[PDB]
């Protein structure tokens, strides 16, 4: 189990760690989060009590270094940093644990939610979507735009998701216009899976990362990406059977975890009704269709 | 954006544009089978592609053989239309290609956009106008060439005959749509109006009769009457 210590908490803030969250008061004696499960990526995220504008946070993998949080009063945010002195770090964490100044990552033993939401998400791929190579961890916030959003303005601060566009020469083979537009299997299997992503695990990883950025930061561009990757599969007549089964599990856990009160902005009616009721795969997402119908029957 | 009452004069500026109407592309007769079921039999159709400034009508005849062995024909017809319009544009010199293509039915937007991806600078636009181009097959010479075709064929007509020697393209288009609206609302009456006087003939390269300016005003008046009437006869007013 790993630890992300905090130097201090000078401003009142709601802190999230994965799907958990807690409130820290201004100058409360808070020194971080312990017992973080090893083997998964994680996200630690923040919403200031005084400015609900800008949710922001950091994707990280404790196997890649010793990371801590320190508020910066000039830039006005909690910043993740790497501590290179391993003996300094262990000594800091041990003192904070002995004084019991840390919250415990509060995983229930039965609970596979976080694994199920991040199964295919890798830190190395996150770092290619979020480019800042001098750090091992990746900052995301509510306002960051995607490369595709920029095409339609600071590139350093962009989300470089794979561009998907159903009315594009990449998506449509000359002479197969109608075929490729109504059945996107070519674009899914040859262009995207074989060509760009290499395998379905990398595809699912980006799909999962996009959902999580939409959910945790209300990042609109990420929501667009999540829906596009779903729609590309559902609009393909020819999808490997193992991918459909896995997609159903992926989406089931995303819909299960979504805040009930955010469904109106985070779920696109057109995509979901098309995917569950009109698309080639309308009959292939049994778990997802059941949870959607029982939890958001209004959207449909 | 969409073409409507407010931006109507844009049709007659000097930016090349084409209207595309797909109504008459896939045409059928519905009939009973010996077993008493219902079947369709396709008949020849046409794409109606019109330059509203010049009257240039590129009439692509759709022969029934293009439907053989195909499913979902109403959907295929929109993609066939887009394929042929794309082929037409590519066949024109660069300086003759349109800067905009206006489709008369919104369901043509995605088919045409996808076929024209090679032409990102050609705007594909819908319209809110309820244009009467479906009545093109009520023009005898156009109907005749479509029904006689034995293979795919493109036939060229000026839909304005020689009118542009005497009137502007705004006026010519208004006359065209009045004639076609009338033919759509009551074909028999419209055709009676146009031919009642045997001394006025249709030139061999023309589609409509050789009315003088004064006779066109009368003709145009009679077409308005017809349309207002049928609107009463229809709604009882
Ligand atoms: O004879 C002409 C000029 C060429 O007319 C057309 C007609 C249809 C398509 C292309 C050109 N004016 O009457």
């Amino acid at each position: 189990m790993n630890t992300v210590p905090f130097t201090s908490a000078p401003i009142e803030v709601t802190i999230g760690i994965d799907q958990y969250s807690f409130n820290v008061k201004e100058n409360q004696p808070f020194h971080g989060i312990k017992d973080i499960p090893i083997g998964h990526v994680h996200v630690i995220h923040f919403q200031h009590a005084d400015n609900s504008s800008m949710r922001y946070g950091y994707w990280f993998d404790c196997r890649m270094g010793n990371f801590y949080i320190q508020y910066d009063p000039k830039d006005g945010l909690y910043k993740m940093m790497e501590e290179r002195d391993g003996a300094k770090f262990e000594n800091i964490v041990h003192n904070f644990k002995e004084r019991q100044m840390m919250v415990s990552y509060p995983k229930i033993d039965e609970d596979d939610t976080w694994y199920n939401l991040t199964e295919f998400v890798q830190m190395d791929k996150i770092r290619k979507i979020v480019r800042k190579d001098e750090n091992q961890f990746s900052y995301v916030d509510s306002s960051m735009t995607t490369v595709q959003e920029n095409e339609l303005s600071d590139p350093a601060h962009s989300l470089n998701y794979t561009v998907i566009n159903f009315k594009s020469r990449e998506a449509i083979r000359p002479g197969h216009e109608m075929e490729d537009f109504l059945d996107k299997s070519y674009y899914l299997n040859t262009v995207m899976l074989q060509g760009i992503f290499k395998n379905s695990s990398n595809y699912f990883g980006e799909l999962q990362f996009a959902f999580l950025n939409a959910m945790f930061f209300g990042n609109y561009g990420s929501s667009l990406q999540w829906h596009a990757m779903i729609e590309l599969i559902c609009s393909s007549a020819t999808v490997p059977k193992h991918m459909l089964d896995k997609l159903d599990e992926i989406l089931y856990y995303q819909i299960k975890t979504l805040p009930e009160q955010y469904s109106d902005i985070l779920l696109n009616e057109r995509v979901w009704n098309i995917c569950l009721y009109s698309s080639f795969q309308k009959n292939s997402l049994h778990n997802t269709e059941k949870i959607m119908e029982n939890k958001y029957p209004e959207l449909l | 954006g969409a073409m409507n009452s407010s931006n109507y004069a844009e049709l007659f500026n000097n930016d090349i544009k084409l209207f595309v109407d797909d109504t008459n592309v896939y045409r059928v007769t519905v009939h009973k089978t010996f077993e008493g079921n219902v079947a369709t039999k396709a008949i020849n159709g046409c794409i109606f592609t019109l330059n509203p400034k010049t009257g240039h009508l590129f009439l692509k005849i759709i022969h029934t053989s293009v439907w053989a062995g195909q499913k979902r024909l109403s959907q295929l017809a929109k993609w066939k239309t887009a394929e042929e319009v794309s082929a037409l544009v590519r066949s024109l010199p660069k300086e003759e290609q349109p800067k905009q293509i206006i489709v008369t039915r919104k369901a043509m937007l995605d088919p045409l956009e996808v076929h024209m991806l090679d032409f990102p600078n050609i705007a594909i636009r819908p319209t809110e106008l309820r244009l009467p181009f479906s009545a093109a097959m009520s023009i005898d010479k156009l109907s005749d060439v479509v029904m006689k075709a034995t293979e795919p064929q493109m036939v060229l007509f000026n839909i304005y005959d020689d009118w542009l020697d005497r009137i502007s393209s705004y006026t010519a288009f208004s006359r065209l749509t009045l004639l076609l609206r009338a033919l759509k609302t009551n074909e028999e009456s419209a055709k009676m109006i146009l031919l009642s006087d045997p001394t006025i003939t249709i030139k061999s390269y023309h589609l409509w009769p050789s009315f003088t300016d004064e006779q066109w005003i009368t003709i145009e008046s009679q077409m308005r009457d017809l349309i207002l009437t049928e609107y009463g006869r229809k709604y009882n007013v």
